[PDB]
């Protein structure tokens, strides 16, 4: 499960003059009961290393922006998940979260983590716009939090009126490395992003970190907290 | 309504991006086609603002190798500049690859169509590359060439179609006789040669398709598709002649608004032996339009051998397919996977870049390095030059079964027979 890390996270705050860092446990996060139990049922015990710094920001009230790098298994699907689950209203049928995944297989990894923490929101519905997905034209999704590959994504924003963008409220491009080192991801990204509200709570996250991969995270996530931690 | 595919067997997979001119201080609204290629020879012909550029072929494509970023844009590329003292607002070649048309607007003067023989791109001894004759459209304004198109069997033949709505067609041998016209009041704004090039099809601003002869003596109307009202009034934007009672008729607004997008629309037609009706599909918006301040342009080509249609539009970062079925008659949009897609890409400054000029290569002859271990055999490439000065390659992998090989290996440039000035 987590994967063990003697090094500390790195932390340039989007406000230099406004520490608020570090949460030691999930009860300080004033989470809604129904996520915490999520959380719970998980059995996720403390936080993660990387969710200590991770989660106040993106928590905050109200919400920041986040570019963060950690290696595999730190526990970032993990806060991310919880970042659109703490943002969701199940009440209003139709997309409010859109988590970018670089592959068809992971955006289906992770939707798993999404429907198993917010296993207690009644109503809580996924879609998934990915490869092969059945959707007629005509139609409007009403599930809360959108899954999916860049293109198909975009697809939905745009062309086939399929998302109001202008209605999300968490915006999360998962692996921004592997992102961009796939055709067509990068430009796909980025244009799906620009049609976001101002408002809207963007989150970036990679492993790496190659100056193509910072300069892309600044187009993509405006006034960013930044989170880096040393790979082990 | 509009049919679709989920295609698995066809995918664009893109080469490095080769910046060709230097980005421009304001987008390029106008009406434009600016890229052209020699099948025969293997070269590459490019025109902007600021000069046209010759390359080899092979020069401007570059695979990208694992560890690259594949968003990277090379900076240049070596090939040649020619230049020019006017911009450039389209390119063509004819059918012998061996006449560059260029045509020109000039403040001044208006326009001209400058035609250059390939050869002397070729002649080492040249310092400067001259074209060997003109053509001066007395038109100012009016004189934009707004589609030119050379014959695909008469390699002295080219049709040429201008803003004011006249139309022409003209022979360039040595010089350039002008072998029929026909005035403004005709209101062609598009046009395109028959397969075998024994009839010219214009398109025009009432909404018909009218056939002719080369000596311009008509031969048949198609009329404005029946499902256009009165009230809504539109144009042929752009033609394609498929086949001989087949063609791709794209329609837009008659009266030039920017904002109701076109469609494409697919139309099959009766035979003397038929007095069916004309059958047209509408397709609508295949390439979707994020643009609304440049003039509509459809880029359209066909592949026999695949029995496709390549498009691209200028309102659209995205080309798009309509294929035969296995039907044989009628056509359905290829949908591709996310990452197997042709689009152009964002400006360093965020915005879309957008087609002024659309080729395919099929003198290709590298094979695609797949992974590490894996290489399929060479497929000819779509090329793409953008507003942004960028040229935009992609491999097009037809995995479908039964497709031939489409790969042409280029020959030599022979300065025999080079015109002069
Ligand atoms: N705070 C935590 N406590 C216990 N396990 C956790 C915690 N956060 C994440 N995990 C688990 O550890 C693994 C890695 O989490 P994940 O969020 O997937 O890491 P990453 O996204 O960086 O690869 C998963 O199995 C996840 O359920």
């Amino acid at each position: 499960n987590l994967v063990d890390n003697t090094n500390q996270v790195e932390v340039l705050q989007r406000d230099p003059n406004s520490p608020l860092y570090s949460v030691k446990s999930f009860e300080e996060l004033r989470l809604k009961p129904q996520l915490l139990q999520g959380v719970y049922a998980m059995g996720f015990n403390r936080p993660s290393k990387i969710q200590e710094n991770a989660l106040p920001l993106m928590l905050a009230e109200p919400p920041q922006n986040l570019i963060a790098q950690s290696q595999s298994g730190t526990g970032k699907t993990a806060a991310f998940v919880l970042a659109m689950l703490s943002q969701v209203e199940p009440a209003n049928k139709y997309p409010q979260c859109l988590c970018l995944s670089p592959t068809y297989e992971l955006a289906l990894q992770t939707g798993k983590v999404i429907e198993q923490m917010g296993k207690f929101y009644p109503e809580l519905k996924l879609a998934y716009a990915v490869r092969g997905n059945k959707l007629e034209r005509g139609q409007k999704i009403s599930e809360q939090i959108v899954i999916g590959t860049p293109g198909t994504v975009l697809d939905w924003c745009s062309k086939l009126k399929f998302i109001d963008p202008k209605k999300i409220k968490v915006f999360v491009l998962d692996e921004a490395d592997v992102m961009i080192a796939t055709q067509g991801h990068q430009d796909q990204s980025i244009r799906i992003q620009r049609m976001l509200p101002r408002n809207c709570q963007m989150l970036l996250f990679s492993a790496t970190f190659e100056d193509s991969v910072w300069k892309f995270a600044q187009k993509v996530v405006p006034d960013p907290n930044v989170i880096k931690l040393k790979r082990e | 309504m509009i049919p679709e595919r989920e295609m698995k067997d066809f995918q664009f997979r893109a080469l490095k991006k080769v910046r060709i001119f230097d980005s421009p201080e304001e987008l390029p609204k106008e009406r434009s086609s600016l890229l052209a290629v020699s099948n025969k020879y293997g070269l590459v012909f490019a025109g902007g603002a600021s000069g046209l550029q010759i390359f080899p072929t092979k020069n401007l494509l570059i695979q990208n190798k694992p560890g690259d970023d594949p968003n990277k844009i090379v900076d240049k590329v070596q090939g040649l500049l020619v230049p020019m003292k006017f911009p450039i607002h389209h390119l063509a070649l004819s059918c012998d690859n061996l006449t560059l048309s260029a045509c020109m607007m000039s403040s001044e003067y208006g326009s001209i169509i400058a035609f250059f023989d390939v050869r002397t791109f070729s002649n080492e001894a040249k310092q400067q590359k001259r074209p060997f004759a003109y053509h001066k459209l007395l038109k100012d304004a009016g004189g934009m060439v707004i589609d030119m198109k050379w014959n695909p069997t008469v390699p002295s033949m080219v049709a040429v179609c201008l803003a004011d709505g006249s139309i022409a067609v003209l022979q360039v041998t040595e010089t350039v006789k002008v072998c029929a016209t026909l005035p403004s009041t005709v209101a062609v704004t598009s046009v395109c040669w028959s397969p075998k090039g024994k009839q010219l099809a214009v398109g025009k601003q009432n909404g018909t398709v009218v056939q002719y002869l080369p000596t311009l003596q008509e031969k048949k109307v198609i009329p404005c598709p029946p499902f256009y009202e009165s009230d809504h009034p539109v144009r042929v934007l752009d033609v394609l002649w498929i086949g001989t009672y087949v063609f791709a008729i794209v329609y837009a607004a008659a009266d030039g608004t920017l904002e109701t997008s076109p469609d494409v629309v697919m139309a099959l037609l009766p035979k003397k032996e038929e007095k069916h009706p004309e059958i047209f599909v509408n397709f609508m918006e295949p390439c979707y339009g994020s643009c609304t301040e440049r003039q509509h342009h459809y880029y359209l080509s066909y592949i026999e051998e695949w029995d496709l249609v390549l498009a691209a539009s200028a309102a659209s970062t995205e080309v798009s397919i309509l294929a035969r079925q296995s039907d044989q008659i009628n056509w359905e949009s290829w949908l591709l996977e996310d990452s197997s897609r042709a689009e152009l890409p964002v400006t360093d400054k965020s915005d879309d870049s957008l087609p002024m000029g659309v080729v395919v290569d099929y003198t290709n002859q590298v094979e695609i390095t797949i992974s590490d271990e894996k290489t399929l055999p060479p497929a000819p490439v779509l090329m793409l030059l953008s507003t942004d000065g960028v040229l935009c390659p992609f491999y097009m992998i037809n995995q479908n079964p039964g497709v031939k090989s489409l790969i042409k290996t280029p020959e030599r440039l022979s300065l025999e027979g080079e015109r002069q000035p």
